[PDB]
């Protein structure tokens, strides 16, 4: 498997690398979570956008015009093109 | 060792729950799976307190349920938490194939979990379904009436095997007897196959937002992503609850409460919305046997994913243009559904027909075409 | 190396790849008889999805017919599945003596759609996506399917729609003032 | 998955021609920086899927300081990953830095496969 | 396979000769063979 | 490594079936468990197929067994089998745990799988019963009653228990409807003991007729005792032929077949076959809560067993007072089960009481006695 | 555990012994089994059948006392003693 | 479970005083020649409980030959009960063979276990 237990995860040989950590009582919680959770937010936010945005504007915009010819057809002035429909 | 490790139940439960090497960069997407089982234990509990009162003949149905709903004492609470709690498992479950989209979780080591997956998901749908067709209102008679008439499709086998569906020659009280028990059943079936996706992860862990091996640093699910999965799980209970108890039936049809009526059809013949997508596609194709095998397509089809995905690198995070691709298959996949509760008119035709061709090409076209320009891409850039 | 002991009195009389073809063949006929229990016990258990003999004696079920206003459309309830027993006058006969070799997803007439012009049996379900018809909206003057807008004709035929082929007619025979299936 | 020795292929098939690599190479170059993975420490070949048998013989003979210093770069990005931050542009890999160090051992396992399959087949 | 079309050779090889034992057995008793007397 | 070791699955179907590596002198006894794990797929299986057309209401549920005997195809074939297949579950379960009784299964290394054999116990008790409650007939009805009644007995909680199980003021539709959907349920529950049972066998394996340990010399499982499972299975099959397609009503009782009325109480209220030795046990003990407490006692001091068996040597087969101990307490047991059907009359009373007395000494007196006796007696003996 | 799995399964260390063995397909299946059957059988009973008979006939010479006493009890001569208790 | 401690303890409670051990040797051989363990090729000793970390301390301290003896006739007697049948009389263990060879180790090892208990309790 690609995964072992714990004493054996997989990793390679690692070596010359050191971890620092404090005890969590020790920590303050929740440091910067108000000015985080605002700035690097609209961070990711910025970054991501575009990626959601384009296909969304793309479907949407089909999906606006498929709508409005719809509502179109069902009209007094749509009738015609309706029946030749 | 210690008694988590030491006994053979504990040491199950510390395998899966307590020392599991979680990797220490997962989202809280990956909480959504610890959702699904939250989701299929309430489906199951408050379901089988519905099952207490439930009365499955066809002319008690529907006032079964009304009974529960006037009559027992929270049966009122149970109906809906049971309801709203299958529209969002299908939310979470939506969500977490979404996810393993997103990132390559379908990819080498974990296939089979994948095509688990699947399974699950398919399971899943009849069971809903199933569930539906117990009410007994309109939409479910109707609903149950028209998979039935549309799985009569079968080149010659199907004929014969609707009446067996039936048990009879109409959805009557055969049907809804048998429903009522391969619904109370399938979601143990269910359960099982929960378990051996389970292994499979166990197996080779889960991924990695990054993608990257995350043997290399990999955290306890005691202290970790048991706590996350609390601030997942009381969420997902705070919105549960804003449903159950605030407009329980906005996610249902109203439809629904009318007692079922063979001899008048309601307007319109609509799923309840997490089954839509793939109605519009069943509606997006002319022949009922071609409609029913491009149905079909559209769940199997995830199984072609793992192979189909050609990218050196796992996951979408860190891809340019598979990203575009994801998202546009999204929305499109969201509109495939709301394609499904509209009616077949002039311009909706056209727009599931192309809407059901770009479903089957993102997977069978976009996917590869995508990934190997985009090791080539990368390639190229590195050089 | 040593001695081994004397398996003569154990050993077999026949031949070298005789007894593994006797092994074969009975190992395979359990196999084989092993099939066709399971088989018979699947079959058993499934032929209780089958309809069950009450739904078999319900069904084909005579409708009590007579007098009716000419054009006026019935319905009845035999096997579920409404049957829009119409009793169309004259002037719908008529109207399907128009032949139709074209323009119609299955060419028919009153011919084989109907015994006699005063007493028309049509089942009322739809083609795609089985549905109960509106006896008055149809776009060809019969039965519509609201839930595509398809238009059924007054002989049964398909005219517009979703509709994957035409009206289906009952196994309903007639008599005196009697309908017989 | 698409087998290393293609991608290096069609990788050559593109650059060989003026035209094509005229066009493309600049957007390799601004793909590669809109993908974001330098800002997070990470070189090109270690987003990597790992998990494969040619994949994991190719790391397995990697030299020791670039096997530490992939470590140290995995590490960072899932930490970075964990704190939902990203580097320093002056902190970020560079371009030239991202030299693709493990393309030619998963060449090297490619061949030894393809080798191994076509006697094989012999 | 050929365990599913073996498994019909054995079902219906059975099923005659005990469809063809059982009449024979009880031709006294069955229905289609009294019948006759009440007609 | 072979494709049934490397996938999980099949490495866990191998670890269970195919190379599961069994003592080499197991006699057929050790066969039942599998039969009971058969049993418990066709009691499901039948079961399954039972509510696609039983009807839980208290009007219809007679009514429905009957249109299941009467008008489903082979729904005579699949009741008789739903019936006398739990009447030939609980044969092997009691053989199940006679063979654990006679042979030291229940000893040191396997205590813990003991545990789980009780609770199967149990559990299966329930069911069984709940699911005879469905029929409705008489002694189906005053079945329920007796039991709830029984239950009343509780110090302060009793009075407002029933009620929670009546779901009313006295057996009624609501109380056939729960059991209805707590007997569909408790057997995947039951499923789940069963997984338990056979993690906590295989953790430490399975015992021997001698006793003494089976490492010198395991045999595999796929060609060794799977094809003794054969011959248990087909001869479990046979006589389960012959019981249902010939006097298939021979272990149930004909009052079962009075439609349930309360006004009337039939003139002997006894249980179905497998649970009238703790009935009688119940009888046996004038006070109802002393009754109950007695009879639950009965069934959980199989707990207490592994602790007063003083025994050094695993199992009887080598042992002479003790085999005769454990004939006596077994036809004491034969005899608690007649009395159990019988009339409370002059004899019975004072002989049931004996019967029960007896029966709780062997547990608490008799295995630890005669356990140490016999150990003196084997060291004084060799020396 | 008390039971690896086949390649240790915790049996102590075996030696000197040989084990011999020979084919199916060359040893005459069913050798002794219609006289083992009788005789063995036979053999098997007469040892276990004590264990078997002595608590069964307490047990049956018990249930036959109790069974003849209710018998009796039910009778117009038993009436009396019935009454009695 | 009972201790090999406590069972000689009470054999030897009655093995002291002459009427007991009149009264019960001869009823002690009885039962061990009934127990029918002998006829198998078991010695006594081959049928005490092996699941117990004294008792498993007890065999993983035995001598070689002994423990290949008792490997061999355990296998024998697996043998025998796999094929329903027992050894001749002239081939059955004999009493004086039954020359409870395991007992000191047994005994060792819960003198050992004891002190630890009872030094834990000082
Ligand atoms: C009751 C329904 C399900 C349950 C309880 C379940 C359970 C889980 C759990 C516990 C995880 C680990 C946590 C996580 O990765 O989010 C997981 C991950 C996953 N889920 Fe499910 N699952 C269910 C349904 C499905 C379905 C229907 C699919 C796809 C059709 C699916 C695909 C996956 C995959 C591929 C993973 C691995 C994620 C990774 O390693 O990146 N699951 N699942
Ligand atoms: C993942 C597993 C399951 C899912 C997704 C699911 C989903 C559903 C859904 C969507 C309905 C429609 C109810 C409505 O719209 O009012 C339903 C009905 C029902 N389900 Fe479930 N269900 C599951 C498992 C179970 C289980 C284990 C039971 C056990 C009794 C159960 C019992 C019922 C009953 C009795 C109904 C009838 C609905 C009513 O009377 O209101 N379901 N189910
Ligand atoms: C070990 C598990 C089970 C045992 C021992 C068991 C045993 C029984 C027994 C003894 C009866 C009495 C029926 C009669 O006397 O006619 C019964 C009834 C019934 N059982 Fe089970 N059962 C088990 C599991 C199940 C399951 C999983 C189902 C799923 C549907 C089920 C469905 C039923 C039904 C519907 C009845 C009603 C009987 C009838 O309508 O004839 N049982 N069960
Ligand atoms: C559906 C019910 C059960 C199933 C499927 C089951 C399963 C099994 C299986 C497969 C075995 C191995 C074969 C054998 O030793 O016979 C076994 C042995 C055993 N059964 Fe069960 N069991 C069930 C219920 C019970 C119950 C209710 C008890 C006791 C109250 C019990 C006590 C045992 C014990 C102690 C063993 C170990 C025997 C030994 O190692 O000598 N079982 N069981
Ligand atoms: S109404 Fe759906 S096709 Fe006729």
């Amino acid at each position: 498997t690609y995964m072992g237990w714990w004493g054996s995860l997989g990793s390679p040989k690692q070596k010359y690398i050191t971890q620092y950590t404090i005890s969590p009582y020790a920590a303050k919680p929740l440091k910067g979570a108000a000015y985080n959770a605002v700035f690097n937010t609209f961070r990711r936010t910025k970054n991501q956008f575009l990626y959601v945005a384009i296909p969304f504007v793309v479907v949407w915009s089909i999906w606006t015009r498929a709508r409005d010819y719809n509502e179109y057809l069902y009209t007094k002035e749509g009738r015609e093109e309706l029946e030749r429909v | 060792m210690p008694t988590r490790k030491s006994n053979t139940y504990l040491s199950l439960v510390n395998s899966y729950l307590i020392d599991s090497p979680q990797p220490s960069s997962i989202n809280y997407w990956w909480n959504l799976g610890s959702l699904l089982g939250l989701c299929l234990v309430i489906q199951i509990a408050s379901g089988v307190f519905l099952a207490m009162h439930y009365s499955s003949n066809i002319e008690l149905a529907f006032d079964s349920v009304e009974h529960i709903m006037r009559d027992v004492n929270a049966g009122w609470l149970i109906r809906y938490i049971h309801a709203n709690g299958a529209s969002f498992f299908f939310i979470c479950m939506y969500l977490h194939i979404g996810k393993a989209l997103y990132y390559g979780s379908y990819k080498q080591p974990r296939v089979m979990l994948w095509v688990i997956g699947v399974v699950i998901f398919i399971l899943t749908m009849a069971i809903a379904f199933m569930g539906y067709c117990l009410v007994y209102g309109q939409m479910s008679h109707w609903g149950a009436t028209v998979i039935t008439n549309l799985l009569s499709a079968i080149p010659f086998i199907g004929n014969d095997i609707v009446p067996f569906i039936w048990g009879g020659f109409s959805v009557s009280n055969p049907t809804i007897q048998r429903f009522f028990a391969l619904h109370f059943l399938l979601p143990f079936i269910l359960a099982a196959l929960v378990c051996m996706h389970l292994m499979a992860l166990h197996v080779h862990g889960s991924s990695n937002p990054v993608g990257i091996t995350g043997n290399i640093d990999r955290l306890p699910m005691h202290p970790y992503f048991i706590f996350k999965d609390l601030i997942t799980v009381f969420v997902f209970l705070l919105i549960f609850s804003l449903f159950v108890f605030y407009s329980p039936n906005t996610l249902g049809h109203p439809d629904n409460y009318i007692p079922g009526n063979p001899m008048v059809t309601p307007p319109s013949i609509v799923p309840e919305w997490y089954l839509l997508p793939f109605y519009a596609i069943l509606r997006s194709i002319p022949d009922k046997l071609g409609g029913v095998i491009a149905m079909f397509g559209a769940i199997l089809i995830l199984l072609s994913l793992p192979y189909t995905d050609r990218s050196i690198i796992r996951g979408n995070s860190f891809k340019v243009l598979s990203k575009l691709a994801f998202y546009l298959f999204v929305f499109n996949f969201i509109l495939l559904g709301n394609l499904g509760q509209l009616h077949v008119e002039v311009p909706y035709i056209q727009l599931g027909q192309f809407a059901t061709a770009y479903y089957f090409a993102h997977y069978i076209i976009v996917v590869p075409v995508i990934s190997t320009l985009e090791n080539i891409l990368y390639y190229i850039g590195t050089q | 190396n040593y001695q081994q002991p004397d398996y003569s009195s154990y050993l077999n009389n026949k031949s070298g790849q005789g007894s593994r073809n006797f092994t074969y063949f009975m190992v395979g006929s359990m196999g084989l008889l092993s099939a066709a229990g399971a088989k018979s016990t699947v079959e058993a258990f499934l032929s209780s999805f089958a309809a069950s003999a009450d739904v078999l004696a319900m069904a084909k079920v005579e409708v009590k017919l007579g007098a009716i206003p000419e054009g006026k459309n019935v319905i009845i309830k035999w096997q579920g599945k409404p049957v829009f027993i119409r009793h169309r006058t004259a002037d719908e006969i008529e109207e399907a003596n128009q032949v139709d070799i074209k323009t119609l997803r299955d060419p028919q007439n009153d011919a084989d759609r109907v015994k006699k012009p005063e007493w028309l049996i049509m089942l009322g379900i739809c083609t795609h996506l089985g549905c109960v018809p509106i006896g008055e909206a149809g776009d060809f003057g019969g039965w519509f399917c609201p839930c595509h807008g398809s238009h059924y004709d007054i002989s049964g035929r398909i005219r517009k729609g979703p509709a994957p082929l035409n009206l289906e007619i009952p196994e309903y025979d007639f008599t005196d003032d009697e309908t017989l299936l | 998955v698409q087998s290393m020795t293609s991608v290096v292929k069609a990788a050559n098939f593109i650059l060989a021609r003026p035209t094509l690599s005229k066009i493309i190479t600049p957007l390799a170059q601004k793909f590669t920086a809109y993908a974001g993975y330098r800002e997070m420490g990470l070189k090109f070949n270690d987003l990597l899927l790992e998990e494969t048998p040619i994949m994991q013989t190719a790391i397995k003979r990697l030299p020791s300081e670039l096997n530490y210093s992939r470590n140290f770069r995995i590490l960072t990005a899932h930490q970075l990953a964990l704190s939902h931050q990203l580097l320093p542009a002056e902190k970020a890999v560079k371009p030239e830095e991202d030299d693709n160090y493990l393309i030619p051992y998963i060449l090297e396992a490619e061949k030894e496969a393809f080798e191994k399959a076509e006697l094989d087949n012999i | 396979a050929t365990i599913f079309g073996g498994a019909f050779a054995f079902q219906g090889f059975f099923d005659v000769a005990v469809n063809k034992w059982w009449e024979e057995h009880n031709k006294a008793k069955l229905w289609k063979n009294v019948k006759g007397k009440f007609l």
